[PDB]
């Protein structure tokens, strides 16, 4: 009916405007995530142990 | 605990008592699961917008029924909190002779699935009246439905209500063999399958929950025992 | 009553056995509580009934122990009449306990509506205030009767067993009634359908931990006790070996929470 | 006609099929091996939450870091200290049933949702009196799933009506309903950015999903089975989801590609939930094997172990300073490591 050709059309749109994102290299998207998971690591206490002094849990 | 956090501790205790007030009406409140569909009976089970619930009581124990309205064609969605359940309640129409295999195929459904494979399935039917003028009628004959009814002979253990055709017997147990059929195959475990023969306007409904609910409990917790 | 109890021939093969059986016992009943000690943080062992075999097995070895010891120890010596009161309330917290378990299953099978009511307080001041009482009462008047000349246990021949075999008596008649019961229950399950193996099962399972082997001692205290003697010794003093070995070997939900705690320990 | 759509959206699907070929140069496992490992790491946990009446199914972490929600299948909602193992405020309900926690962000508004198909958010900060409803909201014909704060006037929720909505708290009115689904969604995720987020469904597929304008920006791959869980790296530019297969994955949102399989020979049960930690090396991951399991990202490695729970896990998440994590489990037991 005109419900299912209008979510038809509004699919088709989604999918054209798709089309239309900007693309780049995964490889630089992985070094910004190295390098955000190499700088915020020694303000974490979960892979780098701290002492039960700053520690609110010990 | 220096003395500004001590009235949280009292503040918690009486959360806990009020925790385990509750527990004593929880842990004794038995609930169920009602399926079924339309054009069945479950306007005059009921009478006795998403999930609701009746309450009634029976025999100083309190029961809990729950009924879906908003339940589209997926069911195995929202099964998942459906393990902690003791029984399931499946209602059939049994009057009008269409609309009986599907009925089939959902208790088979329900029977094999993985994650609810502990619970008990209550059969129950309805519409007792609609199927005696029906079976005395030559017009809806069952003969052409299930081309089975020629082979078929009314089983010894039987129970006949007085004043009742051979017919009428026979195709009640015939409704009730062939439900009984799929449950025969699988299960052989926690689980089985308790055929009921109930009215619609009537008040053993009851009795016939509490005996069966009363056995299903007493065979668990023998097994539990290590007696079987 | 003449007590008839070995005068010859019949001697010899049950001091040795008493110890044979009570090493058997203490073994097995000591491997047991260490089971239910480490097997205490999970779900399926946190019931009542758990906490009942706990402490019935607890007060059984405790028993034997002392009454192994009182085996070797001289006779008209002080500490041997302090330790009787001590045996003779254990076998009646023993005996008591196995009652409460009887009672529990009586609730629990014919009475399933109602099993869940957390009775931890009635079970422990049913369980350990009945011997107390009947300790005290007892000594109140029977003091005299608590120490003989053959032994360190209390003379047979003065009236004081009153506190015992009353007792024993009353346990063996509801444990009549209700094994009777729940065989006849059984019974009427099994006969919607191996006709003779589920009711051994249940009535042998039901034979050591609830304590209904306690009848030949009638037998064997008056009337004709040449040969009702061997079956008394070996199915009494060999409680521990039956109890551990059926309820801590063949309970499903033992093994699977055992397993559980092994694949934890070797997770680690 | 519908045959003629059906065959002209194919070669679509498969140039951007191809674009996703041409822009994977590389992966995670093989650019990342010269990092040191994060090695063994004893988490062995100090405070035992209990008390709850049966099963959970959520959970959720304050901005303050103190305040934490849980809810059972009971109708009770109760928020703790985590502290003092004390708690607060025990909130009763009409809906007997529950599927959802939710806390804002100011630390006001609680949302409770479940399979009743109405959505209630409770005032714990009164004028004067106790807690009290606010506002209810309903206009779904299917379950509600799961929803999570965006602002103290709006917020967004998932049905079991194979769509997503939004709602603002003045006039109580659908603004724009996000459509587009076909299986039944059951997780929805936020991000720091207020702009985006991302939601999957049973349909084994995931969509990016725009606050403003209602439309859907980026659609994701095939994950094999239903998705059950997700969540969103703190960094906003990737997202971790999970279900039945066994098979945890990582998507970026840059990327929009499966970049890491999280398949072990020995599990084959299920995972139920994600969340990430703020600096993204680590990731726990409840499992359906009665246990919970943690996962490095950076690396396909296993880091330990986090046992204990005597049920099944049903939910998890990590604090805001990432400090403890906490996880919820069938057997109606809280457990917090530090
Ligand atoms: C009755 C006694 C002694 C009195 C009592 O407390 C119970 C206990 C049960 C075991 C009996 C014991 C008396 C000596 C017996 C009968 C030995 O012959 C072997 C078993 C012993």
């Amino acid at each position: 009916n005109t419900a299912s050709i209008a979510q038809a059309r509004k699919l088709v749109e989604q999918l054209k405007m798709e089309a239309n994102i900007d693309r780049i290299k995964v490889s630089k998207a992985a070094a910004d995530l190295m390098a955000y998971c190499e700088a915020h690591a020694k303000e974490d206490p979960l892979l780098t142990p701290v002492p039960a002094s700053e520690n609110p849990f010990r | 605990l220096s003395a500004e956090d001590k009235a949280a501790v009292e503040r918690s205790k009486m959360i806990e008592k009020q925790l385990q007030k509750d527990k004593q009406v929880y842990r004794a409140t038995h609930r169920l699961l009602l399926l079924g569909a339309d054009n069945s009976g479950k306007s005059t089970i009921v009478k006795q917008s998403g999930i609701f619930e009746t309450k009634f009581q029976v025999d100083k124990v309190n029961f809990h029924m729950f009924d879906v309205g908003a339940q589209r064609d997926e069911r195995r969605k929202w099964i998942q909190c459906f393990n902690d359940v003791t029984a399931i309640i499946f209602v059939v129409d049994s009057s009008d002779y269409n609309r009986l295999q599907e009925a089939l195929n959902d208790f088979k459904s329900i029977w094999n699935n993985r994650w609810l494979r502990t619970i008990s399935v209550i059969l129950f039917l309805n519409k007792q009246d609609l199927l005696a003028e029906k079976v005395l009628a030559g017009k809806s004959k069952i003969e052409d439905y299930f081309p089975e009814f020629a082979r078929y002979t009314t089983p010894e253990d039987a129970t006949p209500e007085p004043g009742e055709d051979p017919r009428v017997t026979r195709a009640k147990y015939f409704i009730r063999d062939e439900f009984l059929r799929i449950s025969t195959a699988s299960g052989d475990g926690r689980h089985y399958c308790y055929p009921h023969f109930t009215c619609s306007v009537d008040t053993e409904n009851a009795r016939r929950i509490f005996n069966d609910c009363r056995d299903i409990i007493q065979r668990m917790h023998l097994r539990q025992y290590e007696l079987l | 009553v003449v007590p008839l109890e070995l005068a010859r021939g019949h001697q010899v093969a049950l001091s040795s056995i008493s110890y044979v059986g009570c090493s058997l016992s203490v073994l097995c009943l000591v491997a047991t509580l260490v089971t239910f000690a480490v097997l205490s943080s999970v779900s399926t062992i946190r019931n009542q009934r758990y906490h009942i075999h706990a402490n019935l097995s607890f007060a059984v070895l405790v028993a034997q122990v002392l009454l192994l010891i009182s085996f070797r120890l001289e006779p008209g010596t002080t500490p041997c009449q302090v330790m009787a009161v001590l045996l003779h309330y254990f076998f009646l917290s023993a005996f008591a306990w196995m009652l409460v378990e009887g009672l529990h299953l009586y609730s629990m099978v014919i009475k399933v509506f109602g099993s869940e009511d957390s009775k931890h307080r009635y079970y422990y001041g049913m369980g350990w205030g009945f011997p107390l009482l009947i300790c005290i009462i007892s000594l109140s008047f029977a003091m005299d009767s608590y120490g003989t000349s053959n032994n360190c246990w209390l003379s047979l021949a003065s009236g004081a067993i009153w506190a015992f075999v009353a007792p024993a008596l009353f346990v063996i008649v509801v444990n009549i009634g209700i094994l009777i019961a729940v065989t006849r229950v059984i019974s009427q399950i099994s006969a919607d359908n191996s006709a003779f193996k589920l009711t051994a099962k249940a009535v042998a399972v039901l034979l050591p931990i609830l304590g209904t082997s306690w009848v030949f001692g009638v037998l064997a205290v008056n009337g004709c006790a040449v040969v009702f003697q061997y079956m008394f010794a070996t199915l009494n003093s060999l409680q521990g070996l039956f109890i551990f070995l059926f309820h801590c070997l063949l309970n499903s939900e033992v093994r699977a929470a055992f397993k559980h705690k092994t694949k934890v320990w070797s997770l680690t | 006609e519908l045959d003629q759509l059906r065959q002209e959206a194919e070669q679509l699907k498969n140039q951007i099929r191809d674009a996703r070929k041409a822009c994977a140069d590389a992966t995670l496992s093989q650019i990342t091996n010269n990092i040191d490992p994060v090695g063994r790491i004893q988490m062995r946990t100090r405070r035992t939450l209990r008390g709850h009446l049966a099963k959970i199914y959520a959970m959720h972490w304050g901005t303050d870091s103190r305040l934490l929600v849980s809810a059972s299948q009971d109708g009770k909602l109760i928020i703790w200290d985590s502290y003092t193992t004390n708690k607060v405020h025990a909130i009763p309900l009409r809906s007997s049933w529950v599927m959802t926690c939710a806390y804002a962000p100011s630390g006001n508004y609680v949302a409770c949702g479940g399979l009743d198909n109405i959505c209630s958010i409770y005032n714990l900060k009164t004028r004067e009196g106790n807690v009290r409803v606010s506002r209810e909201l309903a206009g779904h014909t299917g379950y509600l799933s799961c929803c999570r704060f965006l602002d103290d006037n709006q917020i967004v929720t998932s049905s079991g009506d194979t769509t997503c909505a939004l709602w603002d708290i003045e006039t109580g009115q659908q603004t724009t309903t996000f459509t587009g689904h076909t299986g039944d969604v059951m997780s929805l995720s936020l991000a720091p950015d207020t702009r985006l987020f991302v939601s999957g469904a049973c349909d084994a597929s995931a969509k990016l999903w725009d606050v403003r304008e209602g439309m859907c920006r980026q659609t994701f791959t095939g994950h094999e089975s239903d998705i059950n869980a997700i969540c969103f790296f703190p960094n906003g530019n990737a997202f971790a989801t999970g279900s039945d297969d066994a098979t945890c994955r990582l998507f970026d949102l840059r990327a929009d590609q499966e970049l890491m399989t999280y398949s072990h020979d020995n599990i084959i049960c299920g995972i139920t939930s994600v969340s990430f930690s703020k600096s993204g090396r680590l990731l726990l991951a409840g499992y359906d094997d009665f246990n919970c399991n943690v996962w490095d990202a950076l690396k396909a490695d296993r880091a330990g172990v986090l046992a204990g729970h005597d049920n099944r896990v049903s939910c998890l998440g990590v604090t805001d300073d990432g400090m403890a994590v906490a996880t919820g489990s069938w057997d109606s037991f809280l457990k917090i490591w530090n």
